[PDB]
C-alpha cells in the first residue's frame, strides 16, 4: 500500500511539472518574438474542467 | 444553468455508485448544443443590424 | 488505451 | 493583436486536470474583442480623412 | 488472464476506463 | 457654359474602385462546429472511501 | 446648362432600382432568420425529451 | 427666439435622462454583487449537506 | 494610378472650343479600369497567401 500511494504522488508530480514547463514557455513569450503567428478561430473554445 | 446543476448534483454521489451512460453523454450533448445556439444567434443578430 | 496499429 | 493571440493559443495543450478556465482566459478574450472594435473605429476615421 | 480481457475490452478510439496495471484505480 | 463639372459632387451612376492598404477584414469568417470536453466535469468532495 | 432630360430620367431610374433591390434582400434575410429560429427550438426540444 | 426655447427644452430632457441612467447603473452593480454572494452561500450549504451521511 | 488620374484631371480647364474628345481620354479610362482590376486580383493573391 505504501508504494501504491507513492505512485499516485509521483504521477501528479510529473503532470504538474510538464504544466510548469508549458507555462514558463508562456511567460517568457515577448513582443515581436519568433514563434508568434496569426492563428485564427480557436478563441471561443472551452473543453475545460 | 439547469443542466449544469443536473451534472453537478449527479456527480454528488456515494462511493460504490459512480456510473456513466447516455445520461452524462446526452447531458454533454445538451451543453454543446446550447453553446452552438448562442454563437449562431449572435452572428445572425449582427447581420440583422447591418 | 491504444492498439499498436494506429 | 498578433502577440495577444499567440499567448492565448498554446495553453489548450495542457494535460488533464490542470487545464482551467482561468481569469487569464477571461481577460485575454476581453482584450481580443476590445481591440477588434478599436480597429473598426480607427478605420472609420481613416475613411473620413 | 484478466489482463488479456481488459486489453481486449479497452483498446479502441472510443472511450477508456483506466483499469491500470496495479495500485489504486479510478473511482469512476 | 460649364457647370456640370462643379456639379460632380454626387456621382450620377459612378461607384468605381477606391484605394486601400488596410484590408484587415473582420477577424471572423463563417463558423465552425465546436465540440465539448472529453470526460466529465469534476468539482468538489466532502468525504471519501478507502480500502486500507 | 446643367442637365438633359434623359440623363435626369436615368438618374431617377437608377436610384429607384437601388431601393428595390435592397428591399428584396431584406425580405430574404427575414425569412432565413425565421426558419433558423424554428429549427433551433425543435431540435433542443427533442434532445431534452 | 422660438428656436432658442426649443434648444433649451432638449437640454433639460437630456439632463434628466442622464441622471436616471446613472442610478440604474449603480443598481445593476449591486445586482451582480448580491448574485455572487447568494451563489457562494448555496455551494457552502451544499457541502454541509454532503457531509451529513457519515 | 495616382499619377494616372491626376494626369487625366486638368484636361478639363481647356477653353471654349478646342476642348475635344481624343484617343487620350479613351485610353485613359481604359488604363484606369484595368489598373483597378489588377489591384483587386492582387488582393485575391493576398488572401490566398
Amino acid at each position: 500500500s505504501d508504494r501504491s500511494a507513492q505512485h499516485e504522488l509521483e504521477k501528479d508530480l510529473s503532470d504538474k511539472q510538464a504544466a510548469l514547463r508549458i507555462d514558463d514557455k508562456c511567460q517568457h513569450l515577448r513582443n515581436t518574438s519568433e514563434g508568434v503567428s496569426y492563428f485564427r478561430g480557436v478563441e471561443r473554445v472551452d473543453a475545460t474542467v | 444553468s439547469i443542466a449544469t446543476d443536473n451534472l453537478q448534483c449527479r456527480e454528488r454521489r456515494q462511493h460504490p455508485d459512480l456510473v456513466r451512460d447516455y445520461v452524462e453523454v446526452e447531458l454533454l450533448k445538451e451543453t454543446e448544443l446550447i453553446r452552438n445556439i448562442q454563437e449562431l444567434l449572435k452572428r445572425t443578430i449582427g447581420q440583422a443590424v447591418d | 488505451r491504444y492498439t499498436p496499429d494506429d | 493583436l498578433k502577440v495577444a493571440q499567440t499567448r492565448l493559443d498554446e495553453r489548450t495543450r495542457r494535460p488533464n486536470v490542470e487545464l482551467c478556465r482561468d481569469m487569464a482566459q477571461l481577460r485575454l478574450v476581453n482584450e481580443v474583442y476590445e481591440v477588434d472594435e478599436t480597429i473598426q473605429t480607427l478605420q472609420q476615421r481613416l475613411r473620413d480623412s | 488472464p484478466r489482463k488479456e480481457y481488459e486489453v481486449a475490452c479497452n483498446t479502441g478510439a472510443y472511450t477508456s476506463s483506466g483499469l491500470a496495471t496495479a495500485g489504486f484505480r479510478t473511482a469512476k | 457654359m460649364e457647370n456640370v463639372r462643379r456639379e460632380a459632387t454626387r456621382p450620377s451612376v459612378p461607384s468605381g474602385t477606391l484605394e486601400l492598404y488596410f484590408p484587415d477584414h473582420l477577424y471572423r469568417n463563417d463558423y465552425v462546429s465546436l465540440e465539448g470536453p472529453r470526460w466529465a466535469p469534476a468539482i468538489k468532495q466532502a468525504v471519501r472511501w478507502k480500502f486500507t | 446648362s446643367a442637365s438633359t432630360p434623359e440623363t435626369w430620367a436615368k438618374f431617377n431610374h437608377d436610384n429607384l432600382l437601388r431601393a428595390e433591390r435592397e428591399r428584396l434582400a431584406s425580405v430574404n434575410l427575414r425569412k432565413l432568420i425565421d426558419c433558423i429560429l424554428r429549427d433551433t427550438a425543435e431540435d433542443l426540444r427533442l434532445q431534452c425529451d | 427666439w422660438d428656436e432658442h426655447d426649443n434648444r433649451t427644452r432638449l437640454a433639460e430632457r437630456i439632463d434628466t435622462v442622464n441622471r436616471w441612467k446613472e442610478t440604474l447603473d449603480k443598481c445593476l452593480t449591486d445586482l451582480d454583487a448580491e448574485i455572487d454572494s447568494l451563489a457562494q452561500a448555496k455551494e457552502s450549504a451544499e457541502q454541509n449537506l454532503q457531509a451529513k451521511n457519515l
